[PDB]
């Protein structure tokens, strides 16, 4: 549950 | 007296215009910066002065910004 | 997904030639100054790039032992393009599972391994080091203070986006996107192979991309069909690929593959970097999928340019002192 940043992912369908 | 690329000159003008026009809650001035307004002013001066940069002389093969 | 991936892999229609094939020795700062890093580049061999990679037969289990079995990793569900999380031991179990036993297709494209043992096994192209904003603009004492190897934002002292390990099983697909913050990307195929479709960041294409994002029909519309020119290209084992700011790409994995790559901002295509940031703002991308500390970094860039050129500092006295201490090391 710590917040993250710099996660690589396109948008969901 | 230094020659920047037009890539840099145009980018720095974009960046100064961007950062200056963000409201307070979006500006994200980081901890290390003393007076953001004075920096913005200084950038503007510098851009006027470097606007006559020569494109061939800017191709030095070493970046303007490097640590000493 | 309602389009047919197999026809997108088979057709001859994505026949643009946007990529420059280069030798590593020619990929230097002068090249960047002259060309603005505007063109995607392929290095079919590593000679002259200054890269370093792990042992040629490095495995996912090896990655896991370097990063930790209990390390939480973001994983993509390929069918939905949604994110899930598991530990690296669980991911390794999945990856080692025979293909006909894997219930779902999952992909890892976002394991950043800086501050683990893996970090010193991988070096990116030397020239990226001369131009990445992290290395050249961010206060060095802050970067050096990073201890956390995860991307937990509360522990993050600089934009932790420099070194990622991507582990992709045969059949994986990552749909069209632009990397966060308008970052440029380097990507090395350590083992296996990748297929990319590339769409250039013309104003028109970037408008299409945003509207596609806002439509929610990403599974229905193959974006490379909606544009005038798209290039589909294969990267083979040992190739290095550099993707410039703004470029809209999708990726398919034809064989189990291990890639090392990462992201960087730089000073030669700021306008595109800002454009991409504003697309993320308008399309409401959650912070977690964005470049950490983006405008903070931009303030530091301005200050570095003014200082390096004019010798006037706009950092605090304390920050100046921290920098001077490092200059004396
Ligand atoms: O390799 C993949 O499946 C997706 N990768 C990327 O989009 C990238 O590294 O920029
Ligand atoms: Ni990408």
């Amino acid at each position: 549950a710590p917040a993250t940043g710099g996660v690589k992912k396109p948008h969901r369908y | 007296q230094v020659h920047l690329t037009h890539f840099e000159l145009e980018g720095l003008r974009c960046l100064v215009d961007k950062l200056e026009s963000l409201p307070l809650h979006k500006k994200c001035v980081p901890t290390g910066i003393e007076d953001e307004d004075a920096l913005i002013a200084d950038v503007k001066i510098l851009l006027e002065e470097l606007a006559s940069s020569d494109p061939k002389l800017a191709l030095t093969g070493v970046p303007i910004v490097q640590w000493p | 997904r309602t389009f047919d991936l197999e026809e997108k892999l088979q057709t001859n229609k994505y026949n643009a030639n946007f990529v420059t094939f280069m030798e590593g020795k020619d990929f230097n700062v002068e090249y960047i100054q002259r060309g603005g890093l505007r063109d995607p580049l392929i290095f079919k061999n590593s000679d002259g790039l200054g890269i370093k990679m792990p042992d040629p037969d490095f495995t996912v289990n090896d990655v896991k032992m370097c990063v930790g079995s209990r390390r939480m990793v973001d994983v993509m569900d390929v069918n939905t393009q949604k994110g899930i999380e598991m530990t690296m031991a669980q991911w390794t179990r999945y990856y080692e599972t025979p293909e006909e036993e894997r219930e779902k297709l999952y992909n890892v494209i976002s394991l950043e391994f800086s501050h683990t043992r893996l970090e010193n096994m991988v070096q990116r192209p030397s020239t990226v080091d001369f131009i990445d904003w992290v290395d050249n603009m961010w206060p060095r004492h802050l970067k050096e203070s990073q201890t956390e190897s995860t991307n937990a934002i509360l522990e993050m002292q600089y934009p932790k986006v420099q070194k990622y390990c991507l582990m992709s099983v045969r059949g994986c697909y990552t749909d069209f996107h632009v990397d966060f913050g308008g970052t440029s990307v380097w990507y090395h195929i350590h083992q296996g192979g990748k297929v990319f479709w590339l769409i250039p960041p013309t104003a028109h294409n970037l408008e299409l991309y945003e509207n596609w994002l806002l439509s929610g029909k990403q599974g229905d519309i193959f974006l490379g069909d909606r544009v005038s020119d798209c290039q589909r290209i294969e990267l083979k084992q040992g190739y290095t690929f550099v993707i410039p700011s703004g470029w809209i790409h999708a990726v398919y994995t034809p064989t189990d593959t291990l890639v090392f790559g990462g992201n960087f901002l730089h000073s030669f295509n700021i306008p595109m970097q800002l454009k991409i940031y504003s697309i993320e703002d308008r399309t409401r991308v959650p912070n977690k999928f964005r470049y950490p500390f983006y405008y903070e970094m931009c303030w530091y860039v301005l200050e570095r340019y003014v200082y390096c050129i004019t010798n006037r500092s706009h950092l605090t006295k304390d920050f100046q002192k921290e920098s001077l201490s490092m200059d004396m090391e």
